[PDB]
């Protein structure tokens, strides 16, 4: 539904 | 405006009268918000992402104002580690991805 | 192309001399995709979204063809619910979100 980082 | 994507493409907004910084995500379906104060009732409503999931409350008809964009839909407020506007506003903005 | 977003902006990919599709996706600074496999030396690494963190593994310098454009990049390989291309790879593709 709701995809980042680090 | 069109915004390459050399850095994260984040627009200010201003939804229930606090002004608020969000990310403009293709890879999400929905906008999630945190620490955000809106009105009235508001369904529980639990969201996926990379690394699990997440408790949140939908609220219908919110304005929005999204980079000096008035539009109106469903927000979702919930422990986000950024703000997100989904494709559920970005749609109503005339956002598109070209290359 | 250009691509609108009443729909997810999904693309086909090939990668590994596989074929794949993945989720252009503004919102990821990094490009993670499941059950390909990629040859030789990775690094270990973790990454965080909306619900929490993976572990993954880091490929750099991946031969990558993406809607039929071919790039190389850093590929990280790991559990994500949908294979997503992130603004690492958008970039070299120069797609760009316009409004």
């Amino acid at each position: 539904r709701v995809x980042e980082a680090l | 405006p069109q915004i390459t994507l050399w850095k994260r493409p984040i627009v200010t907004i201003k939804i229930g009268g606090q002004l608020k910084e969000a990310l403009l995500n293709t890879g999400a379906d929905d906008t999630v918000l945190e620490e955000v104060n809106l009105p009235g009732r508001w369904k529980p409503k639990l969201i996926g992402g990379i690394g699990g999931f997440v408790k949140v409350r939908q609220y219908d008809q919110v304005p929005i104002e999204i980079c000096g964009h008035k539009v109106i839909g469903t927000v979702l407020v919930g422990p986000t580690p950024t703000n997100v506007i989904g494709r559920n506003l970005m749609t109503q903005i005339g956002c598109t991805l070209n290359f």
